[PDB]
């Protein structure tokens, strides 16, 4: 599976995933029946799908994510190449040496908790140079094609994402990003410097 | 004191009304269970809930007829009222002759009905014999009016074509001609080339087919007779003549009449449907 | 021949040996035992989800590890794989035989097995990095209708066929490992040994035979029913197992002690039993009889103690979660009912 | 008037 | 000559079948009992619990 | 959806989409005319499907505006009451026999001929509890093997109590009525018997209006008018 960016589809099946733009601008689900807009640039950028072609366009850095949604599932599994609650993040820079723990912390203003049980908490990383990659899903489960050293734990108002063993491929810059309700809203920018 | 033809008239609206809203209920109840998987159901279905929206409104011509003329209503409701179940009796008998029309394309080409039946095709001629009604039913509507007697209290709504003779001859024409014939008809010649073509091969003859076909043409054209052959004399010839007040003593038994076969419409499906009992204890 | 003549006297008399053994350990009965426990109250069970979308013939379900996701099996080519909470279609596969009588749930939530009447059983994986659900690996080799499948582990099956042949496959590989024979009849049933180690199976001979996948090769034989037989599974202790048949009646047997324990059958059903299923506690018994309902037992008292009556044509399959909070029931008229 | 239905 | 081998597969599996144990059937009865009694505590379906806890409990969807 | 969160309507919708996609799946299975093919696999089935052609063989072809899927399960060589309820909505059946086989004798034993077996496993199929009102088609193939064999060979062998003037238009009528002679409904179920060699030019449009008008007494009974 891969995704280039409009943007393409090759290697899976499109018309059975949901899409996302990551600030988030529009969402679109499969077959195009509940459609989701920004409030900050709702009337001026326009979201169209195309199936058999498999492109999605955008009428007008920009990111568009895969996702689906059924019980045990994984969204924004793939990032591609590239009122509101506000998460807010303290931490902007912490030097570190590999082979010790790490925690940053990321907080909310209301109960992300929602009656179904899940914390719709996303902890992703971003290389330097490279596109961002997911790291930790619903805040208790992590992702598939990644290291396990990478966890995560929180409660109530204040989520921590932790490195129990760090090595020298952890540069990064991390992000929390929240998917309760729309539109969705995301963190400070947490930057790692070596 | 009430005159003879209007006793026995009230007693058939009573006895007519009362079986004919619980057989429509029942039939609406058990088509609407299994109107999604089913053809046939949602033909049915159109003609239970058109009799019973007809057989609701009868009590107010219950108390229209007991008292004299006793319209509490005011010249709001003569205009439009009656012309509900005008047009409901009427998209009855036109859901009559659609039906009557499937079951021929049903027997007659068993290939085309196959690859290409769907219950769109179905949906869309409902929709159409339903639309057909109210073309009928606009000439009513424009053609009411009401009238008061400043003698002793009376009001009276009625149509009064003043002086356009010749719209209510030619609205006279088209209704009778239309409404009476062209089912009456389509149901002969699509019933006899039925039986023509079921009884000339040993795997499909059987005795059922004939006792359904003859009862319902049978009934229809018996039970629906009357009320036609006198209402048009009674549109085409002048009130100014005694002949005129007798059809107008006589309207009321021609209508009640008529409107027997709302009652003996869904006794048929009750009747000559397999597993009825079994299909009402699933719903 | 004259040696023919001498070895089967030789096997009538072993025959007669292992009955004489059986029988001397028979002193006592599972009903004088449990004669003395409180009987369980009136067990009423209420349809709380009706799971519908399939147009044609179901077979076979089977429920979830985490006791929430189930699959059922149709006869219009659909695999299904539900959502018994918010009552939600999770997946749907097509098959390329329309002719399915058995499917398995894999116990880590990652492949599902579908075959019958093929002599093909195919492996669909569900955790696909494409996002899709695609057949994996086909098992061939059978000479008749496949009756039943289990997953093993990951990457081990079993698979029962209508040649009166069990199979122990590899889905590395894709070859036979270990063969179980030795059954007259068709093999109509299979049930696995929580500790993965024993696995009975039923044939059409009235006969059962447990057999060991280590060695692989049978152990023992139980026997006593008159027609054939259609379901099978253990107690939740592994020690016993229950079999139902044709005939109308069921059957409890027990792997230490060779004997019968119980027998549930009632006067006024004359027809045989399609699926039956345990509880956690071993308590309640689940029997769909093919009398347009099912029926609950007593296991311990051989009593019924509530009809799932909700059906309006036969009962095939039946299954209960793994943490039995509820159960549920497939019926033969393309319809679902999860009772609790 | 022609009292009533027509 | 199919006979005498099958003849002698099968008095082999004879051979083998009655080579095990046998208890009683009162023994067999007490642990099923045992277990039972011990798990009847964990038991969804034998005792109605509360629908405040219920995961299949019928809501208004 | 007001409970539903961010991630819950989006499985509402696949769902719904997914019922959508198997009701449009489920209305292209009911266009098919389904038939169910049987015979003693040496009484000339083989030689009928490739014939009337342009575990379980399944078959395909279209005739006149009109889809046929056939169904061979002389392979299966299993226990047919364990698994022929699976086949109870078969538009009709089709069954083959060789009348040329009366003086051949079954391999297993010499007493025992392969017309007794033919009709044995026809009154077995027949008298199914699943197949009440299922109409059968009977083709009696390879026709010429038995004119040029009643001649050298009489068939008072295979039947010791007939007594008629020995020539193939007897025979064959005698036969076809003790085929006949395997209902007991007569009601609801009908037998088409036909003959035809090697060369055939009408077997198709036999079994054409074998399923015309099995689909017209469907049709007529669908509606109640039957």
């Amino acid at each position: 599976v891969q995704l280039v960016e409009s943007c393409s589809a090759s290697g899976f099946a499109f018309s059975s995933f949901g899409m996302h733009w990551v600030e988030w601008v529009a969402y679109i689900s499969s077959g195009s029946g509940t459609i989701y807009y920004a409030d900050t640039v709702k009337g001026r950028f326009t979201i169209s799908r195309d199936d058999p072609k498999n492109t999605l366009f955008l009428q007008m850095m920009y990111y568009c994510v895969r996702s689906i949604y059924y019980y045990g599932s994984s969204p924004f599994d793939f990032w591609g190449q590239g009122s509101d609650i506000v998460m807010t993040q303290a931490t902007s820079s912490v030097p570190v040496t590999p082979g010790e723990s790490v925690s940053i912390s990321c907080r909310s203003s209301k109960s992300l908790l929602h009656s179904n049980g899940n914390t719709y908490l996303y902890w992703f990383l971003q290389r330097p140079g490279q596109s961002p990659q997911l790291l930790i899903y619903r805040m208790s489960n992590l992702a598939s094609g990644v290291p396990d050293r990478f966890s995560g734990s929180g409660s109530g108002t204040a989520f921590t994402l932790t490195i129990s063993r760090l090595e020298a491929e952890d540069v990064g810059v991390y992000y929390c990003m929240q998917h309760l309700e729309y539109p969705l809203t995301f963190g400070a920018g947490t930057k790692l410097e070596l | 004191t009430l005159r003879v033809p209007d006793i026995l008239a009230l007693v058939i609206f009573a006895v007519v009304f009362l079986v004919g809203v619980l057989g429509n209920a029942l039939v609406v109840w058990v088509t609407a269970f299994e109107a999604k998987r089913t053809i046939n159901a949602i033909w049915f279905l159109n003609l239970a809930v058109a009799d019973f929206l007809s057989c609701l409104a009868l009590p107010i011509l219950f108390t229209s007829i007991v008292q004299h003329h006793h319209w509490p209503f005011g010249g709001a409701a003569c205009s439009i009222l009656p012309s509900l179940i005008l047009l409901n009796m009427y998209a009855s008998i036109l859901l009559l002759a659609t039906i009557s029309a499937d079951r021929f394309l049903l027997v007659f080409k068993p290939i085309w009905c196959q690859n290409f039946r769907g219950a769109g095709l179905a949906w869309i001629a409902c929709a159409v014999a339903w639309g057909l009604a109210l073309l009928l039913t606009i000439p009513s509507f424009l053609y009411r009016v009401v009238r008061e007697e400043y003698f002793p209290p009376k009001v009276l709504c009625g149509v009064d074509y003043s002086h356009d003779k010749r719209r209510e001859r030619a609205v006279a024409i088209v209704r009778l001609v239309l409404g009476f014939l062209w089912p009456l008809l389509t149901l002969t010649i699509c019933y006899t080339f039925i039986l023509l073509r079921t009884w000339s091969r040993r795997a499909t003859r059987s005795t059922k087919t004939l006792k359904v076909v003859v009862a319902v043409v049978a009934s229809f054209f018996i039970f629906w007779l009357p009320y036609q052959v006198t209402g048009i004399m009674m549109s085409f010839l002048e009130p100014s003549s005694p002949t005129f007040l007798l059809l107008k003593k006589l309207d009321s038994l021609c209508v009640s009449f008529a409107y027997i076969n709302c009652c003996i419409n869904p006794i048929i499906y009750v009747v000559a449907g397999q597993g009825f009992q079994g299909r009402l204890r699933k719903s | 021949g004259s040696e023919l003549d001498q070895l089967r006297q030789e096997a009538e008399q072993l025959k007669n040996q292992i009955r004489d053994a059986r029988k001397a350990c028979a002193d006592a009965t599972l009903s004088q035992i449990t004669n003395n426990i409180d009987p369980v109250g009136r067990i009423q069970m209420r349809t709380r989800r009706t799971l519908r979308g399939h147009l044609a013939k179901i077979y076979a379900m089977h429920w979830g590890t985490d006791s929430r996701l189930l699959v059922s099996a149709s006869q219009d080519g659909k695999l299904i794989i539900w959502d018994s909470y918010t009552t939600n279609k999770v997946h749907a596969i097509p098959l390329r035989s329309s002719w399915v009588m058995t499917c398995a749930y894999a116990p880590s939530g990652n492949y599902v097995a579908c075959g019958g009447l093929d002599n093909i059983c195919s492996i669909y994986n569900l955790k696909t990095r494409e996002g899709n659900v695609r057949v994996s690996r086909e098992l061939a080799g059978h000479t008749g209708y496949l009756s039943c499948c289990r997953f093993l582990d990951d990457n081990q099956i079993v698979t029962s066929s209508g040649d009166t042949t069990c199979a122990l496959w590899d889905i590395e590989t894709g070859q036979q490992t270990t063969t179980f024979t030795g059954h007259t009849g068709d093999v109509m049933s299979l049930s696995l040994a929580p500790d993965t180690r024993l696995f009975v199976s039923g044939a059409c001979d009235a006969s059962a035979k447990l057999w060991d996948v280590r060695e692989g090769m049978c152990r023992q034989t139980f026997t006593g029913h008159e027609s054939d037989i259609n379901a099978i599974c253990f107690f939740p202790n592994g020690n016993a197992f229950a079999t139902g048949s044709d005939d109308a009646t069921c059957r409890l047997f027990d792997l230490r002690a060779d004997q019968e324990l119980m027998t549930y059958s009632h006067d006024n059903i004359i027809c045989g039993i399609t699926s039956v299923s345990f509880s956690k506690s071993g308590r309640l018994l689940l029997a769909g009889y093919d009398d347009f309902n099912c029926n609950v037992w007593d296991a311990l008292k051989a009593d019924r103690a509530g009809v799932l009556a909700g059906h309006d044509n036969r009962v095939s399959c039946l299954g209960v979660t793994d943490d039995g909070m509820a159960v549920a029931t497939g019926s033969w008229d393309s319809f679902l009912k999860i009772w609790n | 008037f022609k009292p009533x239905a027509x | 000559t199919a006979s005498i081998a099958q003849a002698r597969k099968l008095v082999e599996q004879l051979k083998m079948e009655a080579n095990i144990d046998r208890i009683k059937v009162s023994k067999a009865a007490a642990d099923l009992m045992a277990y039972c009694e011990a798990h009847a505590k964990e038991d969804p379906l034998l005792t109605p619990v509360p629908a405040s806890e219920n995961p299949f409990r019928e809501k208004k969807f | 959806g007001c409970t539903l969160s961010a991630e819950d309507k989006a499985a509402v919708e696949r769902s719904k989409m997914i019922d959508r996609n198997l009701r449009e799946d489920g209305e292209k299975a009911a266009r098919e005319v389904k038939l169910l093919l049987l015979g003693a696999g040496e009484s000339g089935k083989s030689t009928i499907v490739k014939q009337m052609k342009i575990g379980i063989v399944e078959t395909h072809f279209t005739f006149k505006d009109l889809h046929f899927k056939m169904f061979d399960v002389g392979g299966q060589r299993s226990e047919r009451k364990k698994w022929i309820h699976c086949f109870e909505g078969v538009t009709a059946i089709i069954f083959c026999v060789a009348l040329s086989d009366y003086d051949l004798v079954l391999a297993e034993d010499e007493e025992m001929n392969r017309m007794h077996e033919s009709m044995k496993l026809f009154d077995s199929i027949c008298n199914n509890k699943w197949f009440t009102d299922t109409s059968i088609i009977l083709f009696l193939n390879k026709k010429d093997l038995f004119e040029e064999k009643i001649k050298k060979s009489p068939l008072t062998i295979c039947y010791p109590e007939y007594a008629g003037s020995n020539t193939y238009e007897e025979a064959a009528a005698y036969i076809q009525c003790q085929f006949e002679d395997l209902n007991k409904r007569k009601d609801t179920k009908e037998i088409y018997t036909h003959f035809t060699c090697a060369t055939d030019t009408k077997n198709v449009q036999f079994v054409f209006d074998a399923v015309t008008d099995v689909i017209i007494k469907n049709n007529l009974k669908d509606c109640g008018l039957f």
